[PDB]
RNA sequence: CGAUGUCGGCUCGUCGCAUCCUGGGGCUGAAGAAGGUCCCAAGGGUUGGGCUGUUCGCCCAUUAAAGCGGCACGCGAGCUGGGUUCAGAACGUCGUGAGACAGUUCGGUCUCUAUCCGCCACGGGCGCAGGAGGCUUGAGGGGGGCUCUUCCUAGUACGAGAGGACCGGAAGGGACGCACCUCUGGUUUCCCAGCUGUCCCUCCAGGGGCAUAAGCUGGGUAGCCAUGUGCGGAAGGGAUAACCGCUGAAAGCAUCUAAGCGGGAAGCCCGCCCCAAGAUGAGGCCUCCCGGCAGCCGGUAAGGACCCGGGAAGACCACCCGGUGGAUGGGCCGGGGGUGUAAGCGCCGCGAGGCGUUGAGCCGACCGGUCCCAAUCGUCCGAGGUCU
């Protein structure tokens, strides 16, 4: 038995596989459904990805914005049927697996500490080309 | 709580433990076979066995790693000259431990000699 | 009653409805009987279930013996689920199905000689304003001259865990029939591979 | 039921038991039932 | 996780700034506060001139925790403060216009005034 | 802390009773099947020097 | 009085019931709600804070409530030392004075080793009339036991209205207990990276030591954890307390009692969980083993032990597992995971540096594979079964 791989196993069911791989610094606007009331509408948070947990299935990141004047730190498990779908605004270059002193940085401090990937921006671009 | 958590402290701190390791391992290479404590030798195993795995390796980059841990260049010389190449075809386990018969009398210690792999 | 035994293969929450429902994986099946504890031959109702299998080369006449009465292959572990009789010769996770109500039985992690703060959460005492030597102690633990003893059950160190422990009132999040695979809510007593008896809820 | 050690009579209507080893006064008045004790 | 004797800032237009935690109206002896929770606080910092002074005890609702906070769907959000909404009584927002995003929770526990008069409810 | 002290003496029954559990075990030897000696198992044996049919030690 | 450490606080509780809340009930100057009182009821709970050395009390805010007490006004070989009460100092006051206070005020050494009973855990011996290997049972024991809010019933009954139900359901809480680490979060002593000084390797580069018993800093797997998550308080049965009864004489009537029967509580027992045959009453079931001088010796059988590789098992011991058939550990490999693009090279830049190489390189536990290393080779204990 290999207790790992029965995890695995029960995981692959539940594995979303389509969501845009990032890396933190970068900026992403989430598609999160949410059910308010009755209704279950679908807003967005954008912000950076100041962290990124990968614990397979069970890896999780969470995003960083300023909402008036208010730092709103959101969590998201990758795999939840909940995001709808990832949007890569910005490839924010970091150097770090973690970014948390972002939390207590000017946001001109901010953009200035996190500059964008030209190699992963110009993948992008250089993706997005069907035939 | 021990859970899981691999690796012996030996009764020194860390630092005094690298080091042990370190000279431990020079040693080793310097003779091939050298006598110490039983728990010395088996936390010696695995690193030396990563050092001579990265003989096998046998680039720059390797002489540069091993060459962190061993700190010597005529040492690491001898090591990825006539050591790496003897265990060119051997995956790990490239030393022996062998437990010795007569304790130590200063103490009792359990007296436990670690060689290269023939 | 119905029950299986089984194995803590670890943790992992799924998502049920728009939740992220935490569940243990526990490799139950398949479990052989090899011997039904009749009233008539034992005084009460149970069976004897075997998991996992053992090396033949590793089991002892007597046991071998056992399984001879019985008919299964020699097999590492063997218990007794008390009060059922399964008409199967195998018991397996298809006895259960998701969303039904266990309780599951285990040996909690092994956690030593407790200290008495980490064994019964005892306050201790505090960090400074002179606080000489006990810092985590259990200050007094009786009485003066009357009585003048230590009343039995009194809380102390010891071994906190590594015992007999059942959860309760556990949900069947879902059975994995080709892999004998069950998932249940909330968490279990033991650490991952270690040995558990899964066991319907008593609860109603 | 007034409880008391001198359970006595109040009204002609109050009528006295020894009801399970104690004395009651039982009436029509709840306020007449009393128990000795 | 908001306790007593935590500072707290009141993201209406009262007239206050900050408060005090003091007591949190959730049993007897809850230990701690979170969002949607109903805490009793004071005034220990208003604007000049507005409807509550300092020292004034107020009922206030938990409306941002700077301790994450989970949800059923396994999300987590976590604001960088620790704000609250002085409200009456009758758990209606005293303050007319509330500042920064909210939780939903709120929602979940009947405050649809402050969800709406929220700028941004998460 | 102040300072606990045995109250009374020990008896010699009492004594030799706690010290019943001191025995020491005979370390348990076997013959060496190279030089036939008597040694611990999963040791060279120090007469021959040897240890699983080969040799180690340069006795 | 050849010493029984004195208030207070902390820790830990255990117990009483003259019960504060929660359970039940009686009466009411009980319309309902809320009440008052009394009776039964000790299972559980009985908050946080300000003041003060204080207990006490007042107050703040709550709560269902914010119980009274006993346990050397519990608890200092468990802590403290705030007060009291050593010596110093001062004040008011008394005294001529030295000095005095119960008046005040500041300061003021609290003593590592547990022998015995006791308690918490773990073992060894023997026993459990044949020896073993498992599985259990369960005498008895312990844990637990809670409470609230909201909603429907139903704005119904009641009530002029106000207000506002019973009972019966359902949901959500708090506190507490158990477990676990999937998630959040914390440590994660060298796992990754960066940086400063110094010296060294080897001049550069690239590294190492020291800066703590990590130099500092940014992260962090595992494991351990709470603040994270899951689960629990059951339901029900029985006997019941107060209480309410039915039948009913004594005693034409009536009477809950005398015969009898019933209901009836967070209460008791069981029921739930765990320990448990040293339960010497040593239990039960399954399987295995089979001579010579009640016995006695013998090697033995089964089997076990030592030994060895270990282990979310552990202080030791113990427990579990493994032993060439073996993946038990160390290697190695691969995956996971972390850190975050190694060096070297090339290019750009006067340079600091930057670009690509390159999600590179390293990589503790984690998940599995590979017998490369080593658990080699072995020795010993261990049956001939008490008798009616
Ligand atoms: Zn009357
Ligand atoms: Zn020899």
């Amino acid at each position: 038995m290999n207790r790992g791989a029965l995890i695995k196993l029960v995981e692959s069911r539940y594995v979303r596989t389509d969501l845009p791989e990032f890396r933190p610094g970068d900026t992403v606007r989430v598609s999160y459904k949410v059910k308010e009331g009755n209704r279950t509408r679908i807003q967005d948070f954008e912000g950076i990805v100041i962290r990124i947990r990968r614990n397979g299935f069970n890896t999780t990141f969470t995003v960083r914005k300023v909402s008036y004047g208010v730092g709103v730190e959101r969590i998201f498990p990758l795999h939840s049927p909940l995001i709808q779908k990832i949007d890569i605004v910005q490839r924010g270059r970091a150097r770090r697996a973690k970014l948390y002193f972002i939390r207590n940085l000017s946001d001109r401090e901010i953009r200035r500490k996190l500059r964008a990937d030209r190699k992963r921006i110009d993948q992008d671009r250089a993706a997005e080309r069907a035939a | 709580m021990r859970h899981l958590k691999s690796g012996r402290k030996l009764n020194r701190h860390s630092s005094h433990r690298l080091a042990l390791y370190r000279n431990q391992a020079k040693s080793l290479l310097t003779h091939g076979r050298i006598t110490t404590t039983v728990p010395k030798a088996k936390e010696l195993r695995g690193f030396v066995d990563h050092l001579i795995h990265l003989a096998k390796r046998g680039d720059l980059h390797a002489r540069r790693l091993v060459l962190r841990d061993l700190q010597d260049v005529k040492l690491v010389r001898k090591l990825f000259d006539e050591i790496a190449p003897r265990y060119r075809d051997r995956q790990g386990g490239y030393t022996r431990v062998l437990k010795l018969a007569e304790r130590r009398r200063g103490d009792g210690a359990p007296l436990a000699l670690v060689e290269l792999v023939e | 009653m119905k029950g299986i035994l089984g194995v803590k293969v670890g943790m992992t929450r799924i998502f049920r409805d728009d939740r992220a429902v935490p569940v243990t994986v526990i490799l139950a099946g398949p479990c052989p009987v090899v011997q039904r504890r009749t009233p008539e031959k034992d005084g009460y109702t149970a069976v004897q279930l075997g998991f996992l299998p053992q090396n033949p080369k590793r089991v002892n006449r007597p046991l071998k013996g056992h399984f001879a009465k019985a008919g299964v292959e020699p097999v590492r572990i063997l218990r007794e689920i008390r009060d059922f009789n399964p008409e199967g010769d195998t018991v397996t996770v298809e006895i259960f199905k998701p969303g039904e109500r266990v309780d599951v039985t285990g040996t909690s992690k092994g956690r030593g000689f407790a200290g008495v703060m980490k064994r019964w959460n005892f306050a201790g005492g505090p960090d400074s304003h002179g606080a000489h030597k006990i810092h985590r102690h259990p200050g007094s633990i009786g009485n003066r001259k009357t009585p003048g003893r230590v009343y039995k059950g009194k809380k102390m160190a010891g071994h906190y865990g590594a015992e007999r422990v059942t959860v309760m009132n556990l949900e069947v999040v879902d059975v994995i029939p080709e892999e004998n695979l069950l998932l249940v809510k909330g968490a279990v007593p033991g650490p991952n591979g270690g040995l558990v008896i899964v066991r319907e809820t008593k609860k109603a | 039921m007034k409880v008391r050690a001198s359970v006595k009579r109040i009204c002609d209507k109050c009528k006295v038991i020894r009801r399970h080893g104690r004395v009651y006064v039982i009436c029509e008045n709840p306020k007449h039932k009393q128990r000795q004790g | 996780m908001i306790q007593p004797q935590t500072y707290l800032e009141v993201a209406d237009n009262t007239g206050a700034r900050k408060i005090m935690c003091i007591r949190v109206l959730k049993g007897s002896n809850a230990k701690y506060a979170t969002v949607g929770d109903v805490i009793v606080a004071s005034v220990k910092e208003a604007i000049p001139r507005g409807a509550v002074k300092e020292g004034d005890v107020v009922k206030a609702v938990v409306v941002r925790t700077k301790k994450e906070i989970k949800r059923p769907d396994g999300s987590a959000i976590r604001f960088d403060d620790n704000a609250a909404v002085i409200i009456n009584n009758q758990l209606e927002p005293r303050g007319t216009r509330v500042f920064g995003p909210v939780a939903r929770e709120l929602r979940e526990k009947g405050f649809m005034k402050i969800v709406s008069l929220a700028p941004e409810v998460l | 802390a102040k300072h606990p002290v045995p109250k009374k003496k020990t008896s010699k029954a009492r004594r030799d009773a706690r010290r019943s559990h001191h025995a020491l075990t005979p370390p348990t030897l076997v013959p060496c099947p190279e030089c036939k000696a008597m040694k611990p198992p999963h040791t060279v044996c120090p007469e021959c020097g040897y240890y699983a049919g080969r040799k180690v030690l340069e006795v």
